[PDB]
């Protein structure tokens, strides 16, 4: 459940993410790839090579949806119901993966954002990835 | 732990670079703030009721230093971290009552705390590196329980 | 969520269970601190023995929390209000022990009705030991 | 896996009494049954659309077979689960595509049901030596990934 500061957190540090988004999606990936090769299992059909174009596009494709999650972080719910659609009865990705990607994207924020990632901000930025994660995985079963 | 020499190179290289007193109280701080019941340990440290109070608590940063201390040294023994945190393994187990998780969580925020430091530097490869030591580390802390 | 279907499963299996939840609370916690030992580390207090007088009585207060979330399973979150601020801001118990307690709490109730423990009753019975965990573990930030 | 000497004892006796065709069919079904998530490796295995329809399925039965008569045999060489597995740990990564996670439910699904099937004989310290071999197992099928 995030509080009123978390929401303001959240806004604050995305907010200065802007036109950057798509590549630290991209960056976030790729270091998910690295980190954790397990998690290739579910891109076998895609060139995990670095700079790939299948990742680029897919880190844009993420990222936007983490864009609309902020957007309606009062709503997520409602606003990622199609997602949870998706990812519940087509994907199915294990629920495990969903911590692996949400620290990955810490790690790129922490790198790209300095300044902004203080430690109150951290603990806003995980609960607001644990909490879009719960909602991708609320209608698997 | 697994590390090819150039994973470990990278390691080695970037460390050199790591002020452990800093990174060391900035990593325990973080924890006692991102995951609150960690504090369970550290009832008598005092005020951690903000992460402003938690960051600039002293007891936190000397304790942060004295983690990272150990946690330097064990990179020094990269091929028997095992025998390295035998005692230690026993102490936190025994003694201490502290749950392997916990040493998993600090994992994790250590690596933040390096790429928030070295931003370009740590790069994918660098720490995928970096993931390999935490879980090594963390899996021989809890390796006497 | 549970469904009409999941509720009647759990309503039950656990009505089977009646008297014997307190027994097989402990059984739980035994079979857990043999199999997960890390669990030891909350109880340090406790004598761990065989047969622990101890262990006797906190598998009945365990026990009688989970009856107590079957007779309200239309209000959990409320009906364990208590409970999630006690774990919450005093036991702290990492999240993934829950996970643990939970399995061995399938593995009990597995043991003691094979006639009951069906792929459905099973499947009943996991969705709702992750809804007690999910409650008691709400409150942790 | 660290299994005393006893625990192999133990791990063993119960194996004896195992119909590996039957538990073999159960497990699986029932892995596909409680973590629907895991149907996405069979669609060519047809209707899974409810328990009967899952656990009744001659496709779900005789891959379940399958996999339990590997495990079987991976239980007389606990000594080297890593080498017995080595092919079918390639084979799932490269060609299959199975996330690891799905052996470590496949373990906690099979734990049941022993206990399902053996009850009272299933003693809390019986199921501890069988976690110690499910993780083993797990382990060794995702050493190659
Ligand atoms: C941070 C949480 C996540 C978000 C917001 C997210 C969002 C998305 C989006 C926006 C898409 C594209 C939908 C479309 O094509 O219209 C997608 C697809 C996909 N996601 Fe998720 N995702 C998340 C976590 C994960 C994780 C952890 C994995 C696997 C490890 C994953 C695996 C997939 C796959 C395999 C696809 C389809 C890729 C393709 O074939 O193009 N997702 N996700
Ligand atoms: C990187 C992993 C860790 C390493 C290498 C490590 C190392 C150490 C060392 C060297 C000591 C000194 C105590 C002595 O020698 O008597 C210590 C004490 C202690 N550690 Fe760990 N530690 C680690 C993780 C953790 C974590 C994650 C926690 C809890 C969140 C924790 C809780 C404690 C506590 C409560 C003490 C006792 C402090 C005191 O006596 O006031 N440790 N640790
Ligand atoms: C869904 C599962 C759980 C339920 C229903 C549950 C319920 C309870 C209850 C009813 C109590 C007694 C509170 C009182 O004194 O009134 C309790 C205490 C406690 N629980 Fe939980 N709990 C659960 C999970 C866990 C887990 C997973 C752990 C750690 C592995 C744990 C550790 C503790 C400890 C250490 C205490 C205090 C015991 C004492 O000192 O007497 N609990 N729990
Ligand atoms: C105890 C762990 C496991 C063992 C020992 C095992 C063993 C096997 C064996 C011997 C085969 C046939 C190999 C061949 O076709 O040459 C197989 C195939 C397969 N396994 Fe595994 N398996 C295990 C767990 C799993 C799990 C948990 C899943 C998915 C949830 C899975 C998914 C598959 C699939 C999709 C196939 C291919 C089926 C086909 O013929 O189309 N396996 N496994």
């Amino acid at each position: 459940v995030l509080s009123p500061a978390d929401k303001t957190n959240v806004k604050a540090a995305w907010g200065k993410v802007g036109a950057h988004a798509g590549e630290y999606g991209a960056e976030a990936l790729e270091r998910m790839f690295l980190s954790f090769p397990t998690t290739k299992t579910y891109f076998p059909h895609f060139d995990l090579s670095h700079g790939s174009a299948q990742v680029k596009g897919h880190g844009k494709k993420v990222a936007d949806a983490l864009t609309n999650a902020v957007a309606h972080v009062d709503d997520m719910p409602n606003a990622l119901s199609a997602l949870s659609d998706l990812h519940a009865h087509k994907l199915r990705v294990d629920p495990v993966n969903f911590k692996l990607l949400s620290h990955c994207l810490l790690v790129t924020l922490a790198a790209h954002l300095p300044a902004e990632f203080t430690p109150a901000v951290h603990a806003s930025l995980d609960k607001f990835l644990a909490s879009v994660s719960t909602v991708l995985t609320s209608k698997y079963r | 732990v697994h590390l090819t020499p150039e994973e470990k190179s990278a390691v080695t290289a970037l460390w050199g670079k790591v002020n452990v007193d800093e990174v060391g109280g900035e990593a325990l701080g973080r924890l006692l703030v991102v995951y609150p019941w960690t504090q369970r340990f550290f009832e008598s440290f005092g005020d951690l009721s903000t992460p402003d109070a938690v960051m600039g608590n002293p007891k936190v940063k000397a304790h942060g230093k004295k983690v990272l201390g150990a946690f330097s040294d064990g990179l020094a023994h990269l091929d028997n971290l095992k025998g390295t945190f035998a005692t230690l393994s026993e102490l936190h187990c025994d003694k201490l009552h502290v749950d392997p998780e916990n040493f998993r969580l600090l994992g994790n925020v250590l690596v933040c705390v390096l790429a928030h430091h070295f931003g370009k530097e740590f790069t994918p490869p660098v720490q995928a590196a970096y993931q390999k030591v935490v879980a090594g580390v963390a899996n021989a802390l809890a390796h006497k329980y």
